[PDB]
């Protein structure tokens, strides 16, 4: 008997992994000089 | 893993982009310059040419949105998800979506649109990820002084494995 | 009649979503003392 | 022949990226008052 045609082109790949967590912000500049 | 698995690419060098809408966090000309410089980072190292258009269909749509925004990649308030791309291909393919609950910036404070757009446009070009903390296609953004920016060697290895 | 071949492999999955944003930088130290 | 097996699963996608490094730290408060 004649062999069949190919099956459908596969399920799409699962989504890529979620990112990890951001490095913390750089510390603030020292304040202005105090009142006289 | 510096290239998309299996790997979709653009089968032409002349690529187009459209900014769908602008973020209210920034000046209009600063959103423009962030995306223009983010495309220039990638055209420096391949045969690709990148052009902004203002009506009709583009290859790459740049979009600002919040919460659920019409694909299986829903955003999530301040922090958590800040963007998502899609790989090269027709329609939603190539498109770069950014979260509007985040506060977009030109500068070191807030959320630096140029540096984020380099990674998600990198996925709009078909990049995978590096495993090196020095790479822009690493699973970790770091803030770097945008005035002196460079790709890492493992990002150049990636993009040159897909184009040229 | 004989079955046909396997289909082509599925399309790649979509890329992963961005991860948690870094926390706000520590506030700066108090400024220098006032002048005499 | 019958229309084949529905194809291999597609390649699972490449990941996120951690969310943008933390905000600038606020400038420190002004200094303590000068000597009486
Ligand atoms: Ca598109
Ligand atoms: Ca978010
Ligand atoms: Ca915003
Ligand atoms: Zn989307
Ligand atoms: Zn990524």
């Amino acid at each position: 008997g004649p062999p069949g045609p190919p099956g459908p082109p596969g399920p799409p790949g699962p989504p890529g992994v979620v990112g990890e967590q951001g490095e913390q912000g750089p510390p603030g500049p020292p304040g202005p000089p105090g009142p006289p | 893993f510096r290239e998309m698995p299996g790997g979709p690419v653009w089968r032409k060098h002349y690529i187009t982009y459209r900014i769908n809408n602008y973020t209210p966090d920034m000046n209009r000309e600063d959103v423009d310059y962030a995306i223009r410089k983010a495309f220039q980072v990638w055209s420096n190292v391949t045969p690709l040419k990148f052009s902004k258009i203002n009506t009709g269909m583009a290859d790459i749509l740049v979009v600002f949105a919040r919460g659920a925004h019409g694909d299986f990649h829903a955003f999530d308030g301040k922090g958590g998800i800040l963007a998502h791309a899609f790989g090269p291909g027709s329609g939603i393919g190539g498109d770069a979506h950014f979260d509007e609950d985040e506060f977009w910036t030109t500068h070191s404070g807030g959320t630096n649109l140029f540096l984020t757009a380099v990674h998600e446009i990198g996925h709009s070009l078909g990049l995978g990820h590096s495993s090196d903390p020095k790479a822009v296609m690493f699973p970790t953004y770091k803030y770097v002084d945008i005035n002196t920016f460079r790709l890492s060697a493992d990002d150049i290895r990636g993009i040159q494995s897909l184009y040229g």
